[PDB]
């Protein structure tokens, strides 16, 4: 199956900026001058949409801004300039043989400035605890840009593998993250140790930003 | 011009058969293919039917060969996917689209039908307090809602009836390991309002039909 690597996965763009967004196919997807690449477009809760089909020929009633290139293996989709409206996730498709595939995807994601998150800690409710789970909450709220390392330590072991982290879309006011990252433990793993902590590293704090309580 | 039915819950073993009305377009010339998505798995092509003059010759990604079947219907503008031996994996929001005959691009997709394949029976979620911490720096302190171990999604919260709707961030849930979905939702409040307003999450789930108003206090 021809594998299509379309990057980036996440590219920052400002409004009135340029967007380039690659895909390159594992072989080529020639075949008699044609190039059998297509792009779409997808917004939260919609349907893909055709922008484009055979690399370069704009799907009609595209907005001009919109252009696509490249040829063999490596293609390209440029936005510029880039409206607010343009905001969304890019796929690539193949179309040169069976299985049609796709790329895994490009957000565009509005540029602003560095923000650095907030951070605050939550110890389980009683009420959770009674039920014989443990949930421990570390919020990071309003930053920019999304990249952000949480590290929990638990009596200062670090904690592997028993957390999960969700993040939020772009804020609309002010382009900003938050993020979630929720360490679960049993009632017993959590009664066996004091002190919490959930380390943050972004760009936005000088050094990191260590939240803790104490069991109690 | 396209719209998909016939979605739901379904657990591993069993099958599924959904559904796809057109119009718009020439139907009985059009190649018509199905595409899933599964959030975080992207776009994975599922299966296609042709004709156009001839064949209704049928291709399937290879995953899905055998346990799926497409057909169509020319005189309703319909095609039809039969899904058979369900997996976990095959969980994902089912489009049909027509593809072009020259770039083999999908042109114009419906609005999608979700199928959901799991082992775990329907329930509403289990709503805690995420407190206001005690002490603090600018006067603002961030309180929330944890809401836990649910299924299928989605859940919807709201503060305070949608009174409070500023600095509200509802997280995307979670799939945990036992096969339940997990999320949070937090606000930002007046650190100095905490002994004089009360703050109550409304946690609507519709497949259970249950609605938990849960208050969060110090």
């Amino acid at each position: 199956d021809i594998v299509l690597t379309q990057t980036p996965l996440t590219l920052p763009v400002s409004p009135g900026q340029r967007a380039t967004i690659s895909c390159r196919a594992s072989q080529s997807v020639d075949d008699n001058g044609h190039s059998f690449m297509n792009w779409y477009q997808q917004k939260p809760g919609q349907p893909p949409k055709l922008l484009v089909h055979a690399a370069s020929y704009v799907k009609s009633g595209v907005p001009a801004r919109f252009s696509g290139s490249g040829s063999g293996t490596d293609f390209t989709l440029t936005i510029h300039p880039v409206e607010p409206e343009d905001f969304a996730t890019y796929y690539c498709q193949q179309g040169y043989s069976h299985p049609w595939t796709f790329g895994g995807g490009t957000k565009l994601e509005i540029k602003r400035t560095v923000a650095a998150p907030s951070v605050f800690i939550f110890p389980p409710s009683d009420e959770q605890l009674k039920s014989g789970t443990a949930s421990v909450v570390c919020l990071l709220n309003n930053f920019y840009p999304r990249e952000a390392k949480v590290q929990w330590k638990v009596d200062n072991a670090l904690q592997s593998g028993n957390s999960q982290e969700s993040v939020t879309e772009q804020d609309s006011k002010d382009s900003t993250y938050s993020l979630s990252s929720t360490l679960t433990l049993s009632k017993a793993d959590y009664e066996k140790h004091k002190v919490y902590a959930c380390e943050v590293t972004h760009q936005g704090l000088s050094s990191p930003v260590t939240k803790s309580f104490n069991r109690g | 011009q396209l719209q998909e039915t016939g979605g739901g819950l379904v657990q591993p073993g069993g099958s599924m058969k959904i559904s796809c009305v057109t119009s718009g377009f020439n139907f009985s010339h059009a190649w018509m293919s199905w595409v899933r998505q599964s959030p975080g798995k992207g776009l994975e092509w599922v299966a296609e039917i042709r004709n156009k003059s001839d064949g209704y010759t049928t291709y399937y990604a290879p995953s899905v060969k055998g346990r799926f079947t497409v057909s169509r219907d020319d005189s309703q503008n319909m095609v039809y996917l039969q899904m058979n031996n369900l997996r976990a994996e095959d969980t994902g929001i089912y489009y049909c689209a027509q593809s072009s005959p020259y770039s083999r691009a999908m042109d114009y997709w419906g609005q999608g039908t979700t199928v959901t394949v799991s082992s775990a029976s329907t329930k509403g979620p289990s709503v805690f307090p995420l407190a206001p911490s005690s002490k603090s720096s600018g006067g603002t302190a961030a309180l929330g809602c944890l809401v836990k171990d649910y299924f299928p999604e989605p859940v919807t919260v709201s503060w305070n009836s949608g009174a409070l709707t500023s600095g509200v961030h509802t997280f995307p849930a979670v799939l945990q390991s036992s096969g339940l979905y997990s999320l949070s939702s937090v606000v930002t409040v007046p650190s100095s309002s905490l002994g004089t307003q009360t703050y109550i999450c409304n946690v609507n789930h519709k497949p259970s039909n249950t609605k938990v108003d849960k208050r969060v206090e110090p």
